[PDB]
């Protein structure tokens, strides 16, 4: 199990780790998070007590380095940093554990939630969407815009999701205008899966990463990206059986984990009703449809 | 954005635009079969594509053969319409291509947009106006070329005949809309009005009678009485 120590907690902040969160008061003696499960990506994120605007956080994988948090009072936020001195790090961690000033990643043993939300998410792909190659971890916040949002203004701070557009030459083969627009199987299977993503796992990892950025940071363009990648599958008549089955599991856990009261902004009425009731795959998402109907029957 | 009462004069400026109406593309008669069930028989239709400034009508005849072996014809008709408008634009020299195309039904926006991806600088617009171009098949010559066609065909008509020699496009469009509105509300009356006077003739390549200016004001007046009246007979007022 891995540890992300904090230097200190100078300002009152709500700290999140994956789908857990806890409050830390100004100058409360807090030195980080222990027992973090190896083998998955993680996100540690922040919302200051004084500015509910800007949630922000770091995507990281402990296998790729020793990482810590330190408040920067000039830039006014909690920054992830890498410690290259391996001895200085084990040393810092062991003392803080001994004085028991660390919270424990509170994973229940029955619970596969984080794994099922991050099944296909890799750091290597996260780092291609969030470009900042000098660091092994990736900063996201609420206000970062996507490459496609910047097409319709600082490029170094963009979320480089794969551009999907159903009314584009990429999506529409000359001579198959009606066919390709009403049945996006070409766009899904040939342009995106075979062409851009290479396999369904990379597609699903972007989808899952977009969902989590939407959920944890209220990042609007991530939410747009998640809904588009869902809608492209649901609007394709020809989808590998394995992709559909996994999709149903993927979306089931996303819906299960969404905060009950955030559903009105993160869930697009049109996409979900289309996917679950009108689209080619209206009959292929049994788990997702059952949870949507028993939890958010308003949106339908 | 959308075209409506308020930006109506834009139709008559010098930017080339076309109206597209698809309401007569897919046309059927409904009949009973021997077993007493109901079936449709398609008949020829047409795409109504109109330059409102010049009066140019690029009447594409949709022959019933385009439907053979097709499913979901009402939806196919909208994509077929878009296929043909796109082909028309492509066949046109650059300086003659529209800058805007205004569809009279919102269902045409996505089909036409997709067929015109190759022309990103042509705006595809809807309208809030309830224009009466569906009554184009109540104009005898137009209905006649459509029904007689045995193959796909594009026919040209100036829907304003020679009117622009004497009036502006705004006035010409207003006349046309009033006549079509009349024809749509009561085709029999509308036609009775137009043709009451045997001495007024229709020219070979014209659609409407050769009224003098004074005779147009009477006609226009009588079409207005018609449209008010049929509103009364309909709403009891
Ligand atoms: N309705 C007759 C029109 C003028 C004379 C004969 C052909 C059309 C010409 N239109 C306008 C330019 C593009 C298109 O060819």
């Amino acid at each position: 199990m891995n540890t992300v120590p904090f230097t200190s907690a100078p300002i009152e902040v709500t700290i999140g780790i994956d789908q857990y969160s806890f409050n830390v008061k100004e100058n409360q003696p807090f030195h980080g998070i222990k027992d973090i499960p190896i083998g998955h990506v993680h996100v540690i994120h922040f919302q200051h007590a004084d500015n509910s605007s800007m949630r922000y956080g770091y995507w990281f994988d402990c296998r790729m380095g020793n990482f810590y948090i330190q408040y920067d009072p000039k830039d006014g936020l909690y920054k992830m940093m890498e410690e290259r001195d391996g001895a200085k790090f084990e040393n810092i961690v062991h003392n803080f554990k001994e004085r028991q000033m660390m919270v424990s990643y509170p994973k229940i043993d029955e619970d596969d939630t984080w794994y099922n939300l991050t099944e296909f998410v890799q750091m290597d792909k996260i780092r291609k969407i969030v470009r900042k190659d000098e660091n092994q971890f990736s900063y996201v916040d609420s206000s970062m815009t996507t490459v496609q949002e910047n097409e319709l203004s600082d490029p170094a701070h963009s979320l480089n999701y794969t551009v999907i557009n159903f009314k584009s030459r990429e999506a529409i083969r000359p001579g198959h205008e009606m066919e390709d627009f009403l049945d996006k199987s070409y766009y899904l299977n040939t342009v995106m899966l075979q062409g851009i993503f290479k396999n369904s796992s990379n597609y699903f990892g972007e989808l899952q990463f977009a969902f989590l950025n939407a959920m944890f940071f209220g990042n609007y363009g991530s939410s747009l990206q998640w809904h588009a990648m869902i809608e492209l599958i649901c609007s394709s008549a020809t989808v590998p059986k394995h992709m559909l089955d996994k999709l149903d599991e993927i979306l089931y856990y996303q819906i299960k984990t969404l905060p009950e009261q955030y559903s009105d902004i993160l869930l697009n009425e049109r996409v979900w009703n289309i996917c679950l009731y009108s689209s080619f795959q209206k009959n292929s998402l049994h788990n997702t449809e059952k949870i949507m109907e028993n939890k958010y029957p308003e949106l339908l | 954005g959308a075209m409506n009462s308020s930006n109506y004069a834009e139709l008559f400026n010098n930017d080339i635009k076309l109206f597209v109406d698809d309401t007569n593309v897919y046309r059927v008669t409904v009949h009973k079969t021997f077993e007493g069930n109901v079936a449709t028989k398609a008949i020829n239709g047409c795409i109504f594509t109109l330059n409102p400034k010049t009066g140019h009508l690029f009447l594409k005849i949709i022959h019933t053969s385009v439907w053979a072996g097709q499913k979901r014809l009402s939806q196919l008709a909208k994509w077929k319409t878009a296929e043909e408008v796109s082909a028309l634009v492509r066949s046109l020299p650059k300086e003659e291509q529209p800058k805007q195309i205004i569809v009279t039904r919102k269902a045409m926006l996505d089909p036409l947009e997709v067929h015109m991806l190759d022309f990103p600088n042509i705006a595809i617009r809807p309208t809030e106006l309830r224009l009466p171009f569906s009554a184009a098949m109540s104009i005898d010559k137009l209905s006649d070329v459509v029904m007689k066609a045995t193959e796909p065909q594009m026919v040209l008509f100036n829907i304003y005949d020679d009117w622009l020699d004497r009036i502006s496009s705004y006035t010409a469009f207003s006349r046309l809309t009033l006549l079509l509105r009349a024809l749509k509300t009561n085709e029999e009356s509308a036609k009775m009005i137009l043709l009451s006077d045997p001495t007024i003739t229709i020219k070979s390549y014209h659609l409407w009678p050769s009224f003098t200016d004074e005779q147009w004001i009477t006609i226009e007046s009588q079409m207005r009485d018609l449209i008010l009246t049929e509103y009364g007979r309909k709403y009891n007022v």
